């Protein structure tokens, strides 16, 4: 989910209008620059279907949905990303001991505090009190 | 003893846990099996 | 584009092949995509180098294809200057009409 | 190098300063190479003493 | 750490430009990595040689 952050430059380059959405003038300009001249009604229906609002303004989620649909990520990557989303209640991409206790209590698989701390240490590699992406995936690989 | 080390909790952490519980996984079968395997290995 | 390099011993030792993407300015071809415009956006998103300062004036103008290819090839054509050492221990030769103080 | 011995300057300082100096001198390889991005402080220092 | 044996160099390596190298001996690296098993379990997987 964090890989889509690089699309910001592409959106800015495509949206030369500078009004926060793709304008008809910008579409015509880029179309003429590229050289191809398809049907105008084709572009109208394409932008209407792409844009969620459908009022001629293209927003970020309109392109984000298409990018996500066309991504077709790997099953293991999707599983690990979903697991990280569900463990991190705050959604900041960080896992703490208290979050581990909260998810353990919610799931019902409660463990003793010593056991939770030992699991944290087993996942911990730099020994400062953090659990990271590569740490968890390396623990899962074994 | 430098080799031996103590385990503990923090006041702010337990306070925020109490606050969170006041404002209170069922389909998490694979990670549940993961936790079971980790507990069995630790046993 | 390919450009082999010679050697100080009068031989060819190394090749040099350069690369560029023109996906956004060519005929659109797709194999398996969710939508046509989605595939178009995916293809155009990989043209950052061409869409940069190399051809930044393209959106402001029209029918710029007559100069975009020349602009792209101009940078590649300079590789002959980098081929002057010819993979050899090139000494720092003194410029003309300047004499060493020793 | 002039009339300065790097080894002697290192041995003049105590162990903690020596380790910190070694980390600073070799910091390029740790911070750029991805293989060292999972390094704890102890292992990082034990390696830096040797490079 | 994997071969656990010494081998003959099969090719020469030569300098081109003024370069700086950061060299580590085999014995000290092996001792450190066997000391830090948790670090080695990721160091072996992440470190890939160029040649």
């Amino acid at each position: 989910e964090e890989q889509i952050a690089e699309f910001k430059e592409a959106f800015s380059l495509f949206d030369k209008d500078g009004d926060g959405t793709i304008t008809t003038k910008e579409l015509g300009t880029v179309m003429r620059s590229l050289g191809q001249n398809p049907t105008e009604a084709e572009l109208q229906d394409m932008i209407n279907e792409v844009d969620a609002d459908g009022n001629g303004t293209i927003d970020f989620p309109e392109f984000l949905t298409m990018m996500a649909r066309k991504m077709k990520d790997t099953d293991s990557e999707e599983e690990i990303r979903e697991a990280f989303r569900v463990f991190d209640k705050d959604g900041n991409g960080y896992i703490s001991a208290a979050e581990l206790r909260h998810v353990m209590t919610n799931l019902g698989e409660k463990l003793t505090d010593e056991e939770v701390d030992e699991m944290i240490r087993e996942a911990d590699i730099d020994g400062d009190g953090q659990v990271n992406y590569e740490e968890f995936v390396q623990m899962m690989t074994a | 003893n430098l080799r031996k080390r103590i385990v503990f909790r923090k006041i702010s952490d337990v306070k925020r846990e109490e606050e969170e519980r006041m404002k209170r996984l069922p389909p998490d079968h694979p990670v549940r099996r993961l936790f079971q395997r980790f507990r069995q290995q630790k046993e | 584009k390919i450009a082999p390099i010679r050697n100080e011993q009068d031989k060819v030792v190394l090749f040099l092949c350069t690369f560029s993407d023109i996906t956004a300015f060519k005929q659109p071809i797709e194999d398996d995509s969710c939508k046509g415009w989605g595939k178009f956006a995916r293809l155009t998103r990989a043209l950052t180098s061409s869409r940069g300062v190399l051809q930044q004036l393209a959106p402001s103008v029209q029918k710029g294809e007559n100069v975009h290819k020349h602009s792209r090839l101009a940078e590649v054509l300079q590789l002959g200057s980098d081929i002057l050492p010819q993979y050899k221990q090139e000494a720092p030769k003194t410029p003309p009409h300047i004499i060493l103080h020793y | 190098s002039r009339g300065i011995d790097t080894e002697k300057v290192l041995q003049i300082c105590p162990k903690d300063m020596r380790a910190d100096i070694c980390v600073h001198l070799n910091r390029k390889v740790f911070k750029e190479h991805p293989a060292f991005r999972l390094a704890s402080d102890g292992c990082l220092r034990a390696l830096a003493m040797e490079f | 750490w994997k071969e656990a044996t010494l081998a003959q160099s099969c090719a020469n390596v030569r300098a081109l430009t003024y370069c700086d190298l950061h060299v580590i001996k085999r014995d000290a690296l092996q001792k450190v990595l066997e000391f830090y098993t948790a670090f080695s379990h990721s160091f072996s997987r992440n470190l890939i040689l160029t040649y």
